[PDB]
């Protein structure tokens, strides 16, 4: 129990409302002068917090009863519930597979003498994800004790259901803020195709310039023709233009729909810059926004179980809900960032075959992908690092290897930024597995 | 925890930094003295002439009433009252403050 | 109003000596007397009105 | 700080209206924006602008974002336009249909 | 404008401790300092700072 | 046939968000706090 609380626990008032509708004179309060229940309504009207107990006004023996029990209902999505793949019940690896596209090849029926049985190999880029999140939600519930705020078995079953629910709200916070990390964490990696801005919240103009950069970047993304440009694999994907979304600030976005003029009559249209999801900030210091694909989110479920104990002793039950899921991202299925201030001049150097089975004696074409912020040409210095027996690289990309390797070696593709004095070794890395051949030789010419 | 009775002689107020003496047949405890180590806090009001008991136990921290502001990371001492304040006279230093307190409020401490 | 709880992390070492402790959940309240009584009255005089 | 004053805060005012009635709707909640600090949502079609009709007919016509926007309901709340509150600088309240 | 303080309503056993969350409602940005305090007819019972 | 291989590969970790959830005192990475497998998914979601 509780005595001495008034009405006023915790709230420190401006003004006293009770004596400007009293003391109105031809003022802007003249129109509650002519209320009868005034002064009630303003005692209690906003709300009280500890339940005084009330005696009924005919009658004072009497108390005045709780009549209506009202149980909010108040539910907690996932803005990015509709990002989420299936469910897997078994294993723990996903494993993606995509197939890029080859060359032309003129038709020319004298070459084609010799040129039966050519062996050209597809150009498949795969990429794995595996189980990440692993936790569990948790209420006690003791069934007896809340029978006694209870009087109806309506009122008493609704409530012990929203705390179930709340325990549902509780998945898809943290479910939230999981995807939100995998932002934080791609851009963190550099593996995001950034787009240099200036800070939009500087000037009107700098808004201006920023939708141009959106604009442009979303229909660039949903070329039909597709591009190497937009992902971090670099191979030739499109997307579509319902499925791209522009995960942007409440703030930011709220900038651009009354300033940028353009942006305002092109609300609810999901083809200006795709569907905006509206999140909060994100933790990265310079991420202002971010298109991205429907595809980018390889979010899987694996796990929802709500387990149940009771303790005989406590009275009451434990609600176990476990929520084991796959949160990982796709380095296909192109994925911009929108950078304000200081970026690195470039941000990825994205080497193709990044994974080679190659004779001893054999030989293999490297490419590398520099994805540079500003619009600039960049060096790539190739390079073999490991490996123990002289096996050298050319200054394009062309891998040979010397014949009695016998040692894993990774190629790598160096694209130095900066200045000399502090060179920022932007290093790409592909892989090499040396097999073996049996092959004489040693010499030439 | 070993719990042992013990006995105010000095209206003893709970999150107060306290010490004892030897009195009749019984450890008497009190708020401890101004600039000094304490050896036992309150953690219930007891007064002048109640009889209670205490339980030891190796704390890794208290949390006492704060005799001015502290900041986080102060050496503190008793103050007035059996409160705890800042200083940096290592000989009174009887544990440091883990979190910020303003006067009167609790401020928990790591003992050394 | 029932609000939102934390996530704790699946570890099944810890989970041999814990499994019956409690969560208090996150409840709240507020209450809403009857703030209003009033009437207002207006006769009609109708055999005078015919 | 004042609609009235400039033209240019005219701007500034629904700049802060579309930024609040965003993260009142944002699905995972907010302990902000509430008084008893619980990670409470709203809808779009729950929000509900209760402003003066002098500030309101202001907006309509100087910001062209509202002006366009003037037939919707998602642009911000259900505008109920009353005739004004009686506190000193009260302007707007934007605020549910559960309040 | 408003300070809230997290679990307005507690009961809390005479050996045991209750965390007291403070939500400040700051117009402008910035983080203010918040100082607790208890006050309580009877003798002892203080918070710490956090 | 692959021996030793990272997970950051061709990754240039411009800040690391590890670190930075643990170096966190409330510098925007306050909500990242209470989440509770954040290193494991940090670690291996990127694909």
């Amino acid at each position: 129990t509780f005595n001495d609380v008034k009405t006023s626990l915790g709230i420190t008032e401006s003004y006293d409302i009770v004596n400007a509708i009293r003391n109105s004179q031809g003022d802007n309060f003249k129109s509650y002068v002519p209320l009868a229940t005034a002064n009630n309504v303003a005692e209690v009207g906003a709300g009280i917090l500890i339940n005084q107990t009330v005696q009924n006004d005919f009658i004072t023996s009497l108390v005045d009863r709780i009549g209506l029990v009202v149980i909010r209902q108040v539910s907690l999505n996932n803005p990015l519930k509709k990002f989420k793949k299936g469910q897997i019940p078994l294993g723990r690896t996903i494993e993606e597979i995509y197939t890029d596209i080859t060359k032309e090849k003129q038709y020319d029926a004298e070459e084609a003498e010799q040129k039966v049985f050519e062996r050209e190999m597809p150009n498949v880029k795969t990429l794995f994800h595996e189980r990440n999140r692993q936790g569990f939600y948790h209420q006690t519930i003791q069934d007896d004790s809340l029978k006694t705020a209870f009087v109806s078995w309506g009122n008493f079953e609704s409530f012990v259901s929203s705390i179930i629910n709340a325990i549902y709200n509780s998945a898809e916070v943290d479910e939230y803020e999981y995807m939100k990390l995998l932002v934080d964490n791609y851009y963190s990696k550099g593996l995001f195709t950034t787009v240099k801005i200036d800070e939009p919240t500087s000037s009107t103009g700098a808004l201006t310039e920023f939708v141009k950069k959106m604009r442009a970047t979303a229909r660039k993304l949903t070329l039909p023709q597709g591009s190497r440009d937009w992902n971090s694999m670099a191979v030739r994907t499109r997307s579509y233009m319902e499925d791209l979304h522009l995960i942007i600030d409440a703030d930011l976005e709220a900038e651009l729909d009354v300033d940028v003029l353009a942006k305002a009559f092109n609300m609810n249209r999901t083809d200006f810059l795709g569907n905006v999801t509206v999140i909060d900030g994100f933790a990265s210091t310079g991420l202002e926004a971010v298109l991205v694909d429907k595809d980018w989110f390889m979010v899987y479920d694996n796990l929802h179980k709500m387990e149940t104990v009771r303790n005989p002793r406590g009275l009451y039950w434990n609600y176990y809900y476990h929520v084991w899921q796959t949160l990982s991202v796709s380095r296909f299925a192109n994925a911009v960032a929108f950078v304000s201030g200081d970026v690195p001049a470039v941000t990825q150097v994205i080497v193709s075959p990044n994974i080679a089975a190659v004779k001893q004696g054999g030989q293999q074409q490297f490419t590398a992908y520099v994805r540079a912020t500003n619009a600039k040409d960049h060096k790539v210095v190739w390079s073999v690092e490991g490996g123990s027996t002289g096996t050298a690289i050319t200054g394009d990309g062309l891998l040979s290897v010397s014949g009695n390797e016998d040692n894993q070696l990774t190629v790598k593709a160096t694209v130095d930024i900066g200045t000399e004095d502090k060179p920022k070794l932007v290093v790409g890395e592909a892989v090499v597995s040396i097999r073996p051949n049996n092959a004489s030789g040693g010499a030439q010419a | 925890m070993v719990s042992f009775t013990a006995r105010a002689k000095s209206n003893v107020m709970a999150y107060r930094l306290l010490a004892y003496s030897q009195g009749d047949d019984i450890i008497e405890i009190s708020h401890a003295a101004e600039n000094t180590i304490p050896d036992y806090v309150a953690v219930k009001d007891v007064d002048k002439g109640d009889l209670t008991q205490v339980n030891m136990y190796p704390l890794a921290a208290w949390q006492v009433i704060a005799g001015s502001d502290i900041k986080v990371g102060d050496n503190l001492t008793t103050g007035k009252d059996g409160t705890a304040v800042p200083t940096d006279d290592p000989s009174t230093v009887f544990g440091y403050a883990v979190e910020e307190a303003q006067e009167g409020q609790l401020v928990t401490l790591v003992i050394s």
